[PDB]
RNA sequence: UUUGCUCCACACAAUAUAGAUGGAUACGAAUAAGGCGUCCUUGUGGCGUCGCUGAACCAUAGCAGGCUAGCAACGGUGCACUUGGCGGAAAGGCCUUGGGUGCUUGCUGGCGAAUUGCAAUGUCAUUUUGCGUGGGGAUAAAUCAUUUGUAUACGACUUAGA
RNA sequence: GCAGUCAAGCGUUCAUAGCGACAUUGCUUUUUGAUUCUUCGAUGUCGGCUCUUCCUAUCAUACCGAAGCAGAAUUCGGUAA
RNA sequence: AGAACUGGCGAUGCGGGAUGAACCGAACGUAGAGUUAAGGUGCCGGAAUACACGCUCAUCAGACACCACAAAAGGUGUUAGUUCAUCUAGACAGCCGGACGGUGGCCAUGGAAGUCGGAAUCCGCUAAGGAGUGUGUAACAACUCACCGGCCGAAUGAACUA
RNA sequence: GGCCAGCAUCAGUUUUGGUGGCAGGAUAAAUCCAUAGGAAUGUAGCUUGCCUCGGUAAGUAUUAUAGCCUGUG
């Protein structure tokens, strides 16, 4: 719904006389504030467990930094989406240097390619493939080879001004 | 920044070329068009001339003169497309089309002044590479325009006269950058490059 | 997927020279000169080693990369047209009326007449191309052979000459005369 | 009798790449390719100008003709030091594009009184140089 | 034609302004390519260089730009003349020759400015028209009425008439 | 009223040359209904005659593809008003 | 056409939905300034030819709710996925070689030999071959494919989803 | 006195900049430094085969005549 940061949420499903010190519950739920990552837990929750936001509590929010956010990973992605027609499982690699990059391209690849929403994506798994030759997907492959070059080739500048008096180029 | 400001249409994505074009008209700025034949359009040539047939055939039941006229011109298909984007009936519409003059080719008062390009309007920096166009000289032919052959002669003799013109004008551009390469070394010179010139 | 790189390559024999200019190639060999316009298709050209030619396509999509090598075969196409040659058998094919084809002129312009096809009045006029070399094949029956440099031309000329011979308002399967295409090689034998 | 094909010489995107960026919190500074994320994205490192680490559009930056060794994935250390024994920022400033940058800036430095200098020198120069144009 | 018409120059009057306030500053083509310079074996050639916007280039100092004295150099520039050429797409412009004349801020001096009072567009442009003063130039038609019938409701059309 | 999709069957064999059950999806507003929104200080209420134009779901004519198209004739279909 | 609850219109202008009683936003004394709503920011037209990732090329493209329509069924168009398979012990496609014997397998049929039908889906040689995938004959024959080989050498096929 | 203005210092409302000190989080994560362990899109070295300069291709070899990853501090 914006530029995600992941958060680490813990709730309770709140103690009672017969029940102290439930069994605390934890998520990774990738969201631009805490006011929907803590939603997004109680969503999720309900679809896991007896319990909702008025029979539990959240022990605890915070945000998880990208340990190593300027190094190249290519990730491995599950999601579980709505089709106009149904559910489906989706797995994809996106190669970018954060989990909350990552997250971000596919929301933007869900939406450009399925029309799928926000609202209609669950994040099943975001993981590091660890070793190349496990990338399953060519459009991440291809970017994985040796001494890779590639030309930017038609370079289109744009103008600060109405007019241009030069008839311009695209070589780069 | 000019008193007239002279486009040269060739390749110019006519619809982006007549936003720019009615803007500045609108804001007050004196525009002539050169080499409307020379515009394109994005899209197939034979999309194009679907759509120009779809236009041919509107026109008024009872009296075909008084419906749409239809003008097989490229400079008045391109004046069509600027029209359709200016206030036309208005006064304050009509000084800024008064404001316009649209060409085929470079006539002789054009022909000896500085052409300009809207870059956000070009077709080279606007279409992605691979999309089919239109020529409006190819189109305008097809729905009727005249003077296609013409026009082409005109533009090459205006070429030719104007390739002698430049080729004089390098010369003395190459003399001048000679003549300026020597007192680089000079203390004027080196006063200049030290405050940027 | 827009496929980083994709590429093509064009092995050039010795007597061929391959000058590539924009998009404007020229290749030249014992038979002659061909050149072709490609500036449609947005590839990029590269000498390697003066036998060998490659044809890049950056970021290209499916249809993109499927046109490089659409490229590349026509770049082979000339070096085959001017090394080899192209040369198209066709048949005469009639049940009844023989079809008479020759060579005439018209204004200097190298027609071949079709005469009696099915037994028609009319007289079929297909222009020779430019570069085609038409020739009537003693040794085989009713046989006209064309020949030249460049495939596109020896081709269309005998796709337009089997055109000229359509039947009309007739069950093809059973008047088939024509004048089809029967092989499609090389002037030079055996290369 | 030799081919002739016609090299098109593209500047790459490739690790060592010296880029420029345009705009942004740089926004004029020399960084170098670290490695590539996409077809669009990659991660550059600008030590020396003081560009931070970071994975950049490419969009966001202009490829310029300098490259220097460097292998795939270096850290800050590493690029700044074969940044340094490439040379890279002299082989920049001897550009003709960072000169023009460079004269641009100095130009929007110049003061009233030095605009003044400007015009003076010009006619000075202005005179000696028709002088010899006439002569040649 | 109760001294008409037109063209040039000048003065005086009106008349407005779709909106000047240093300069519209000219290759063509391509853009998965080009420009420029140079070289040769003149090409789809070799080499070098540039772009990453005109943020340029040119111009630009002087009572809105006065009056003077020099130095240096035979340059720049305005002007009226003048030589030849090219330009018909709407040419109405571009180039060029020679002499004259003014200015020159390329450099160095002398004098002036004030009081528009602490700002007030603080009037500097071009568009038509009229009148007057000189000078050059030209010396008809159309319509009505009559007439024709190739025309025609009336107009209109087509004809004729010193 | 017109048109699709599926394909059990017809078509001597053979689902789809041409058809096509059991189903099912539509389109049209040249049928007739349904409604009563406009008009009851009044929109002249059948048909024909006359005349113009428009649509295409094409009967013919043009050029074609298919056939259970040998020819001839015909049938199905395409661009087509 | 008729009921329920609420909110509206009627009785209501204003900004937006081009246009419109009811929709969105917001309800209204006369003014000034600022900020916004809904809606917008190529030009008409005030406001980014903004920034970012993708998708789409339509010889009827598409383009903002109410709302001014389109469905079933389809498409090696293109994109992204799911699952199952083949593959250097050599895959897919392509070209070429083999494609047998018991055996005219059983039944019928006027005739039926793999191929108008019902039923049985065997065995040997086997690298491999169905009691037969199609063309063909009246039945034959004769071609052809499943199946296995020769060549090539790294990926490939199928069914689905949207 | 009236009409139209300019500037300064204020007041009320507001818009748009420059700059300073703090607080929190994994007392940011990183970078950086130290250390240990690894593999590859395998650096140096070595071997094998090529040949047009002199490089190449295949192995091996985990830092060397490049570097990187991970954990810890
Ligand atoms: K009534
Ligand atoms: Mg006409
Ligand atoms: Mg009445
Ligand atoms: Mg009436
Ligand atoms: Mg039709
Ligand atoms: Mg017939
Ligand atoms: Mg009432
Ligand atoms: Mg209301
Ligand atoms: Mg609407
Ligand atoms: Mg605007
Ligand atoms: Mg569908
Ligand atoms: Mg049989
Ligand atoms: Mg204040």
């Amino acid at each position: 719904m914006a530029h995600f940061k992941e958060y680490q949420v813990i709730g309770r499903r709140l103690p009672t006389e017969s029940v102290p010190e439930p069994k605390l519950f934890r998520m990774r739920i990738f969201a631009s504030n805490e006011v929907i990552a803590k939603s997004r837990y109680w969503y999720f929750l309900q679809k896991l467990h007896k319990v909702k936001k008025a029979s539990g509590e959240i022990v605890s929010i915070n945000q998880i930094n990208e340990a190593h956010p300027t190094k190249v990973k290519n990730f491995g992605v599950w999601v579980r989406y709505d089709s106009r027609s149904g559910t489906h499982n989706m797995y994809k690699e996106i190669r970018d240097v954060s989990r909350v990059a990552a997250v971000e391209t596919l929301y933007q690849d869900m939406a450009a390619r399925h029309r799928a929403r926000f609202r209609s994506i669950h994040i099943l798994k975001v993981a590091e493939i660890e070793k190349t030759a496990d990338v399953k997907r060519q459009y991440v492959k291809q970017f994985l080879t040796k001494d890779l070059k590639f030309p930017l080739p038609h370079r289109v500048q744009k103008s600060t001004k109405t007019f241009s008096y030069k008839r311009p180029s695209t070589f780069y | 920044v000019e008193p007239v400001v002279v486009i040269d249409g060739k390749g110019h994505l006519v619809g982006r070329l007549a936003s720019v074009v009615a803007k500045q008209l609108l804001n007050g700025q004196k525009i002539v068009v050169v080499r409307a034949e020379e515009l394109n359009i994005s899209g197939e040539f034979f999309r194009n001339k679907l759509k120009y047939h779809d236009f041919l055939r509107k026109a008024t039941a009872f009296n075909k003169t008084r419906g749409p006229f239809h003008f097989r011109a490229p400079s008045r298909i391109f004046y069509k497309a600027l029209r359709g984007m200016v206030s036309h009936k208005t006064a304050r519409g009509k000084a800024a089309l008064e404001r316009l003059k649209v060409f085929e080719g470079i006539p002789p008062p054009y022909d000896k002044k500085k052409r300009v390009v809207v870059p956000q309007a070009l077709r080279v920096l606007r279409l992605k590479p691979g999309r089919k166009y239109t020529t409006l000289g190819k189109l305008s032919t097809s729905v009727g325009w005249k003077y296609e052959d013409v026009v082409a002669k005109l533009e090459a003799k205006r070429k030719v006269s104007s390739a002698e013109y430049y080729a004089k004008k390098r010369a003395f551009t190459k003399k001048v950058a000679s003549a300026n390469a020597t007192a680089a070394e000079s203390d004027v010179a080196k006063q200049l490059a030290a405050l940027g010139y | 997927m827009k496929y980083i790189q994709t590429e093509q390559q064009i092995e050039v024999p010795e007597g061929v020279t391959v000058s590539i200019k924009s998009r404007i190639v020229k290749v030249v060999g014992p038979r002659g000169t061909l050149t072709k316009n490609l500036k449609h298709i947005d590839v990029t050209f590269t000498k390697v080693n003066n036998q060998l030619i490659k044809v890049a396509v950056h970021n290209g999509g499916r249809k993109h990369v499927a046109a490089l090598r659409t490229v590349k075969s026509l770049v082979d196409n000339m070096i085959t047209g001017v090394t080899k040659g192209y040369k198209y058998k066709m048949r005469y094919v009639y049940a009844h009326f023989p079809i008479n084809v020759n060579i005439v002129e018209k204004d200097g312009a190298k027609f071949i007449e079709v005469r009696n096809f099915l037994g028609d009045k009319k007289i079929r006029n297909v222009p020779v191309r430019d570069g085609v070399t038409i020739e009537f094949s003693t040794n085989v029956k009713d046989e006209i052979v064309l020949s030249g440099n460049s495939v596109e031309d020896v081709s269309q000329n005998a796709a337009d000459l089997q055109q000229i011979c359509r039947v009309r308002n007739k069950d093809i399967r059973k008047f088939l005369d024509g004048i089809y295409v029967s092989h499609k090689g090389f002037i030079t034998e055996d290369l | 009798t030799d081919s002739i094909v016609k090299a098109s010489n593209w500047r790459l995107v490739e690790v060592g790449r010296v880029v420029l960026i345009k705009k942004g919190q740089s926004a004029g500074k020399l960084a170098a390719i670290v490695e590539i994320i996409d077809q669009k994205k990659v991660l550059i490192d600008g030590p020396k100008a003081g560009v931070p680490r970071q994975a950049i559009n490419l969009g966001q930056v202009v490829l310029t003709p300098l490259t220097f060794a460097l292998p795939r994935g270096a850290r800050t250390a590493t690029v700044s030091k074969k940044w340094a024994a490439a040379a890279v920022c002299e082989k920049w400033a001897a550009s003709s594009w960072a000169k023009k940058i460079a004269q641009r800036e100095r130009r929007a430095a110049l003061t009233d009184f030095e605009r003044f200098q400007v015009m003076v020198l010009r006619k000075q120069k202005r005179y000696t140089v028709k002088k010899a144009l006439a002569k040649a």
